[PDB]
């Protein structure tokens, strides 16, 4: 079974710039190799095929080049309606696609803005308490979320959800909900949660005190 | 384990150009992205740029965006911001940073001592 | 039989 | 003029069955091969299965195949997907794709790639029932405030299947909002938040509410989101 693999997997860009996406196969393919742009929320649409072959309505700024195993695909010139997902495929056996590489839109480095907020009473009445950490208008993406309860660090019991790039400001968002058993939140008083990333000299920590709020 | 050394500061008219240096010791630093950081007399350290690991690339703040521009010698163990068009408000003490962390959410556990800039007439 | 034959009418 | 428009999506209980149209215009259907492609959520693409454009040969991956049926029927320009004993990783977007047939003027001739595409049909395989969300308050505080701005939100936790919208104050308050993606939980329900930063000076002032909606269980909830002091 044929294995394509694409690097890097984010491009950090800006609209005129030159974007060089690569894909590597783990045996040769010959020439039988095609690139798709993807999209949120869109089907694929074919770019290349046959390793270098434009489709048909694709713009010439688009070319792909390369054989056996080492494959290129390079936009001459970015622009604002090609920040996507892109992925390569083979048909020399069997049909596989790579992972892909998300062309991102480049902007200046943006701190997150960090909120706490406690579980309602509401819910607790109810049995289960989430507490949920908010990073709010950053970028670059890559960010770290430590959950910490009377100073314990917290393993397992967080799920984290991400905006897409802002339209306008090209910003990211992210919550981390951490959910834990009515019983338990109540076993506790410091309930805290700890950021870092590479726009904070210092990680930033907001907490609350359970039943001061 | 590691030690940062900065150079590079000092004092120059506006419009100038300087360029910091910040060299590490002790650890090999190719593998971190390493960032600058300034802090004017009162404020808070303010965030100005990061060099990534090489092909991984390098962000920088609003304030500083055109005029610096930081790059690499990993050969040396060794990192650079190099300053144009120099505003008094650049005036600060420079700081460089390495982030321990691989994956790059700025883990900034060791630090230089700080290199002072100035620009004045 | 070939997976990877021309699916498509008149090869 | 070309068109592939895919019906037949929904939730099914896993080990049942579910059929997948995509009903083809705009092009002689009869000529193509035809594809199908699924993907997973937050994942990438996955090639599912083939026929020729006389409906002879067909081909499946290896996970699907003995489950998984692919026809057509060309006097109705429509690609069928029967999907029998379905389990959870089958759930995903499902596409249809024509098969890129190529040629030139001096006898070069391609395929294998896929050219056109249906918009896709979600196919959720779960055996959850039908729930509206809870939807409970994130309060705003000193702990949510960053200068002299604050973040306030709501929690929509715990619904089935997707999805939810959530408006501010009846659709007036539109600027700062953000709605994240679902995240499914262990329990086979969905949760997301909707926050959205204001003024701190309006907090004793301005009502807040947010206002969600889940179709699919005609759940509709107001919930007021009144400060705190943290």
């Amino acid at each position: 079974e044929i294995v394509l693999t694409q690097s890097p997997a984010t491009l950090s860009l800006s609209p005129g710039e030159r974007a060089t996406l690569s894909c590597r196969a783990s045996q040769s393919v010959s020439s039988y190799l095609a690139w798709y742009q993807q999209k949120p929320g869109q089907a694929p649409r074919l770019l290349i095929f046959d390793a270098s072959i434009r489709a048909t309505g694709i713009p010439a700024r688009f070319s792909g080049s390369g054989s056996g195993t080492d494959f290129t695909l390079t936009i001459s010139s970015l622009e604002p309606e090609d920040f996507a997902v892109y992925y390569c495929q083979q048909r020399s056996n069997w049909y596989t696609f790579g992972q892909g590489t998300k062309l991102e839109i480049k902007r200046t480095v943006a701190a997150p803005s960090v909120f706490i907020f406690p579980p309602s009473d509401e819910q607790l009445k109810s049995g289960t308490a989430s507490v949920v950490c908010l990073l709010n208008n950053f970028y670059p993406r890559e960010a770290k979320v430590q959950w910490k309860v009377d100073n314990a660090l917290q393993s397992g019991n967080s799920q984290e959800s991400v905006t897409e790039q802002d339209s306008k400001d090209s910003t990211y968002s992210l919550s981390s909900t951490l959910t834990l058993s009515k019983a338990d939140y109540e076993k506790h008083k410091v309930y805290a949660c700890e950021v870092t990333h590479q726009g904070l000299s210092s990680p930033v920590t907001k907490s609350f005190n359970r039943g001061e709020c | 384990x590691v030690q940062l050394x900065x150079s590079g500061g000092g004092x120059v008219q506006x419009g100038x150009s300087l360029x910091l240096s910040c060299x590490a010791x002790x650890x090999x630093x190719x593998x971190x992205x390493x960032x600058w950081x300034r802090q004017x007399p009162g404020x808070x350290r303010e965030x100005v740029x990061x060099x990534x690991x090489x092909x991984x690339x390098x962000x920088x703040x609003d304030s500083x965006x055109g005029r610096f521009t930081x790059s690499x010698d990993x050969x040396x163990x060794x990192x650079x911001l190099q300053x144009x068009x120099l505003x008094x408000x650049d005036x600060a003490x420079y700081y460089c940073x390495x982030x321990x962390x691989x994956x790059x959410x700025x883990x900034x556990x060791x630090w230089g001592x700080g290199t002072x800039v100035t620009v004045s007439s | 039989a070939n997976p990877n034959a021309n699916p498509n009418a008149n090869p | 003029q070309v068109q592939l428009v895919e019906s037949g999506g929904g939730v099914v209980q896993p080990g049942r069955s579910l059929r997948l149209s995509c009903a083809a215009s705009g092009f002689t259907f009869s000529i193509y091969g035809m594809h199908w492609v699924r993907q997973a959520p937050g994942k990438g693409l996955e090639w599912v299965a083939l026929i020729w454009y006389d409906g002879t040969n067909k081909y499946y991956t290896d996970s699907v195949k003995g489950r998984f049926t692919i026809s057509r029927d060309n006097s109705k320009n429509t690609l069928f997907l029967q999907m029998n004993s379905v389990r959870a990783e089958d759930t995903a977007v499902y596409y249809c794709a024509r098969d890129a047939h190529y040629s030139d003027s001096s006898g070069y001739s391609s395929w294998g790639y896929f050219d056109y595409w249906g918009q896709g049909s979600l196919v959720t395989v779960s055996s959850a029932s039908t729930k509206g969300p809870s939807v409970f308050p994130l309060a705003p505080s000193s702990k949510s405030t960053s200068g002299g701005t604050a973040a306030l939100g709501c929690l929509v936790k715990d619904y089935f299947p997707e999805p939810v919208t959530v408006s501010w104050n009846s659709g007036a308050l539109t600027s700062g909002v953000h709605t994240f993606p679902a995240v499914l939980q262990s329990s086979g329900l969905y949760s997301l938040s909707s926050v959205v930063t204001v003024p701190s000076s309006s907090l004793g002032t301005q009502t807040y509410i947010c206002n969600v909606n889940h179709k699919p269980s005609n759940t509709k909830v107001d919930k007021r989101v009144e400060p705190k002091s943290c």
